[PDB]
DNA sequence: ATATATATATATATATATATATATATATAT
DNA sequence: ATATATATATATATATATATATATATATAT
DNA sequence: TGCCGTTACAATGTAACAGTGG
DNA sequence: CCACTGTTACATTGTAACGGCA
């Protein structure tokens, strides 16, 4: 374990991400009965401000299908948060051209590197070229 | 009156103690990685001046 | 507190908010400001809620002997208070009684 | 969505309005009677409503104002939806008296409860017997006659003012009543430290108070 | 004037846009007051499935300042609509550590370059150096 | 709470106009366009709300409305 | 000095909701 | 093969809330 | 100018891989 | 083995700022 795990907080994650997916339309409930699935809705909705008792919703109402994406949203968050404290730590989002994107990760699957690995190596292959200019 | 000022005292008492606890320790927090950023930073230039 | 490291404070900071959760739920713009206090971009955002909590516990104070505005402050008059109320029921349900 | 209170009213003015206590409470309003400390259930419901009912009142450009003293009231604006009226020069006469004996301590012993005859006699006590009397009967040089004219002219703006709610009238006795914190108004133009002259103007500005 | 414009589909943006804002608490509406407010936010709702009566809409109760916010998101919109037919219009998005994003930045805005025009200079150097030594 | 539609009706900004004249007793007749239509419209929450008030809101054969006192 | 309008209180009748007790049909023990 | 217990339906009547009408006090006005 | 394309981001969600420890 | 965690490489949508163009 690499990153503290805080139970208040991602609680209160779990919870927003649940009425997040309710409220995008998706069966979050396990019930295909509509009142089942609306009551345990309704109660989730009630544990807004008791994010423990929503640990205690998911083992009870949560569709079975969602284990992995929870399991992969909440701890690709729980990273995020914890390495925006830092810049030195935190990441920058880009676009890239198709044409541009195809040689640039065709040249990492060479390298066997990741994206910015092979970004490292080139651009620290052009400032030795300026390095060697200048010496 | 007895109720309304028993609540009333209960809920200040616990609003100011929570909110104490909750800000307090994360100012105290950073103020203690940035005194030992800056440490590590002085020794960190010490060197590459030299 | 300066005795302590990060993950203490953190765990005791995320206690003191599961305790705020409750008692702010009733709020609706100082939950939110509470809500919007947790981004660790803008820790500042913390304090602003701080300012907030006095700022709201400023108006529930009652009457002109409690407008020690310090919210600290007024629980010791309050105390003396229901201390006081004590006696006047006492006396109240003597009264009755008879 | 739609048939949602929410589209059209805030749902606490809209409880208010659909509260057993609103109808009393508006008729007497619209009335022109003042709500004091006493009637615990109509001040509570003020109180706890405040809000909603000023910008209801608003529509009908009226201003549902609470003076310091924690008493509601109406005060109508020139483009008023519902009708104004000014208190007559005698009304004034028996408000600040009432005030007087609000304050007044010289008459605790009382307990608050007074008639008619003190009220009379403290009148005539602070104020001209006769320069008053002038106005009751422009033909009055001190005649008995004139003077049951006046004690009667009294009695009659009293049962006026405790329509106002001024003044309350015992369960059983209307000989004997209590005075309201609402004569509080009759006190405004002397609330303030200042010139009266321009408290006067201050108030006919607001349109507390209108000349005569 | 590049891409041409659909009202059947922009409009059905712009409400799902509104729509999505106002789940969000953004005040949709220029009405202070929370009841027309409501009842415009209802009328949106019920307004669904109309592209030449939610424009109406925008023009009579929209709020006046997310109307620039709403005209580039559409403008966005619409260029990824017409961009994502093909695979050479079609854009790549990744994530940069941030000491090589500054690098990278860096250089580009001293060559006054975009990121993907640096990127491609870069490369192909790399590429020309590889041949010279091949 | 209240109904939907008395509530509708209530908000509509004629109310208060119309309200003061009712209980002036005045007698709203087909004359008055705006008045009478919305009478016409929102007679079976009117009449429940100045029953509240122990009033009946009569509408008569000739069509004009108004306002009967009880005796409470 | 007395006619008249207004507010208040009481009695009286209406109408509705509801609990109680009995009668009837069926079930089940002897 | 019988008699008792259950559930159902019904009228009774009990109480409440409403609305009406009358008497009263009494405050105004001629 | 006012629109319109364009870039460079931000925030969050996912799939997939790699590690880690029991 | 097995589960849970950390990480990368995207996608998806929104936004602000430039710069082109009538």
């Amino acid at each position: 374990m690499k990153y503290q795990q805080l139970e208040n907080l991602e609680c209160g994650w779990k919870w927003a991400y649940l009425i997040r997916k309710h409220q995008e339309g998706e069966p979050i409930t396990k019930y295909i009965e509509n009142s089942a699935a609306h009551a345990a809705v309704d109660k989730l909705i009630k544990l807004e401000s008791e994010p423990v008792r929503v640990l205690e919703w998911i083992e009870q109402h949560m569709n079975p299908d969602l284990f992995n994406r929870m399991k992969q949203t909440i701890r690709a968050r729980r990273k995020r948060h914890f390495n925006a404290e830092h810049q030195h730590t935190r990441k920058k989002s880009i676009d890239l051209d198709f044409p541009v994107w195809h040689r640039l990760s065709a040249l990492s699957q060479r390298r066997g590197n990741t994206l910015s690995e092979t970004i490292v190596q080139l651009i620290e292959d052009a400032e030795r070229k300026e390095k060697y200019a200048n010496q | 009156a007895i109720r309304v000022t028993q609540s009333d005292r209960d809920l200040f008492k616990h609003l100011i103690t929570e909110a104490t606890s909750y800000v307090s320790a994360d100012y105290m927090r950073h103020a203690n990685e940035r005194r030992t950023h800056l440490d590590e930073a002085l020794a960190l230039r010490g060197e590459l001046f030299g | 507190l300066a005795y302590m490291e990060g993950g203490a404070l953190r765990s005791m900071s995320d206690k003191a908010l599961g305790a705020l959760r409750l008692a702010v739920a009733d709020n609706e713009h100082l939950r939110d400001a509470l809500r919007l206090s947790e981004d660790p971009k803008r820790p500042e955002r913390k304090v602003q809620f701080f300012i907030a909590v006095y700022q709201h516990l400023r108006e529930r104070i009652r009457q002109d002997i409690i407008r020690t505005d310090d919210p600290v402050d007024a629980i010791e008059q309050m105390e003396i208070e229901l201390a006081r109320l004590t006696e006047e029921l006492t006396a109240r349900e003597q009264k009755l009684a008879i | 969505s739609s048939t949602h209170i929410e589209q059209f009213m805030p749902v606490k003015l809209a409880q208010a309005l659909a509260n057993s206590l609103f109808p009393e409470l508006d008729s007497q309003l619209r009335a022109g009677r003042h709500i004091g400390i006493d009637d615990l259930d109509n001040h509570a419901f003020l109180m706890d409503f405040q809000e909603q009912l000023e910008e209801f009142y608003a529509r009908y450009n009226v201003e549902l104002i609470r003076a310091p003293e924690g008493f509601f009231y109406l005060r109508p604006r020139s483009t008023t939806l519902i009708p104004r009226s000014v208190l007559s020069e005698l009304d004034m006469m028996v408000g600040k008296i009432l005030c007087y004996l609000y304050l007044s301590p010289e008459r605790l012993a009382n307990q608050g409860i007074f008639t008619s005859q003190e009220l009379y006699e403290e009148l005539i006590s602070l104020a001209d017997e006769g320069k008053l009397m002038k106005f009751v009967n422009q033909r009055s040089s001190g005649s008995d006659l004139d003077k049951q004219k006046l004690q009667e002219k009294v009695r009659t703006t009293l049962n006026r003012l405790r329509r106002l709610g001024m003044v309350y009238f015992l369960p059983n006795n209307n000989n004997k009543f209590t005075i309201t914190e609402a004569v509080f108004r009759f006190g405004a133009d002397v609330r303030s430290g200042d010139d009266p002259r321009e408290i006067q103007l201050r108030m006919i500005r607001d349109g507390e108070a209108m000349p005569v």
